[PDB]
């Protein structure tokens, strides 16, 4: 499904 | 003839419900600290005071779907999720005010468009906009990374159907790629987006933002993403951000010779920030180089719109350098370590790679060899001798 975080640095991915 | 400032408190009123003060970096301090900085430090006062308006449907529709527009610019007179905070929001970064969001993000993108128009039309030398939330994550039907409407890219538009401005360079220095704005013009020649973002290989946030992300169609060569990759290792700095525009962003920009200058103003690459929300360690003193850099072009028509940047103290710092660049105020001359330290080896990698697939577009990067690697004086002393 579909993670990603702004805060945390994280790419959005799947 | 003068620069110009734009801010209005309701945009203060975007603001979760949840009282976690910790739990959301974009909060409404972060305009209203630079507004007070601003104002104490006299730069306020040396600036034409403009003010904004909300943006209408229509204007917002230049690059967002209706039904986007509809659900974040109007009220009920799901996509909406209870987050673990207990506010409201469209994901777990952004959230949205059942009340005041709607008008606030509005504002935000009008604001930046009445700067824009003034500048544009010449009742204005330049300016900066202090607004929020921030725009370029925004795609044309989704949300995110903070975004809701994409500010920077409908002034854009409305440049080219109201005015007809026939060459814009968007230049985005806010530490995360535009993915918004990459996407709103990936297929226009007549709109030059440049990026420098923490790319890390695609493992940064928002992942977007590769090298050879060139553009289509016939906007192939007119998107440019100076993108940092190999980590905090270390950091990239001053000497990394002015060797890049040395080397990148004002030859393609000046080939391009662009009508008007945007400028995507997020200053989470100032030092101080929390890594994971930028992590690199500009001065707020190079942001005021990087600002009279850019001046040179477009005749001056420049218009710089806030975008992310957290840590209070740094945007504050880098909005006071940007407003006395815009100003033709002298800056404070750069520390001699900073003028004499050579980009670190990622930075040298990362512009080699950008300069190597973009030469296939840009006549000034068909230059003889890289001189990526130099330093400011290094440079400056090739340059005396050459000319
Ligand atoms: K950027
Ligand atoms: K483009
Ligand atoms: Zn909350
Ligand atoms: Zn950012």
């Amino acid at each position: 499904h579909i993670r990603g975080s702004i805060t945390q640095g994280i790419p959005r991915s799947y | 003839f003068t620069t110009g400032l734009v801010y209005d408190t309701l945009m203060l009123k975007h603001q979760c419900t949840c009282g976690s003060s910790s739990s959301h970096p974009e909060h409404a301090g972060r305009i209203q600290s630079i507004w007070s900085r601003l104002q104490e430090t006299g730069l306020r006062g040396k600036c034409e005071c403009i003010r904004g308006r909300k943006a209408t449907l229509e204007e917002l529709q230049t690059v967002h779907s209706e039904a986007h527009t509809l659900l974040y610019g109007t009220n009920p007179l799901s996509v909406f999720v209870r987050l673990p905070c207990g506010g409201v929001g469209v994901d777990s970064d952004t959230i949205w005010n059942e009340v005041h969001s709607a008008g606030a993000a509005r504002l935000a993108v009008g604001c930046v468009v009445e700067l824009v128009f003034k500048v544009a039309t010449g009742e204005l030398k330049n300016g900066f906009a202090v607004v929020r939330p921030p725009g370029h994550h925004a795609e044309e039907s989704t949300p995110m990374g903070f975004c809701y409407f994409n500010s920077v890219a409908v002034a854009a538009k409305l440049l080219q159907q109201r005015l007809s401005v026939s060459k814009i360079l968007i230049v985005d220095w806010d530490v995360h790629h535009g993915n918004g704005t990459q996407q709103a013009f990936y297929s226009d020649p007549s709109v030059l987006y440049m990026s420098l973002h923490r790319y890390d290989d695609g493992n940064f946030f928002p992942g977007s933002g590769a090298p050879d992300e060139v553009g289509t169609g016939p906007g192939v060569g007119f998107n440019v993403n100076m993108a940092f990759t190999g980590g905090l290792d270390p950091p990239m700095g001053d000497a990394e951000y002015l060797a890049a525009f040395r080397t990148v962003v004002m030859p393609i920009a000046s080939e391009f010779a662009p009508d008007v200058v945007l400028v995507s103003s997020g200053f989470d690459a100032v030092e101080g920030h929390p890594t994971p929300l930028g992590g690199y360690n500009l001065s707020a003193r190079c942001f005021g180089y990087l600002t009279k850099q850019l001046m040179g072009l477009a005749g001056g028509r420049i218009v710089l719109a806030l975008e992310g940047g957290y840590d209070l103290t740094a945007i504050c710092d880098a909005s006071e350098a940007c407003v006395s660049a815009l100003l033709g105020n002298e800056l404070d001359p750069l520390p001699e370590k900073v003028l004499q330290q050579r980009p670190n080896a990622n930075a040298v990698r990362s512009m080699e790679k950008v300069m190597e697939i973009h030469s296939k577009y840009w006549r000034c990067l068909q230059r003889t060899t890289s001189t990526a690697g130099r330093s400011l004086i290094e440079a400056q002393t090739c340059e005396n001798e050459e000319a």
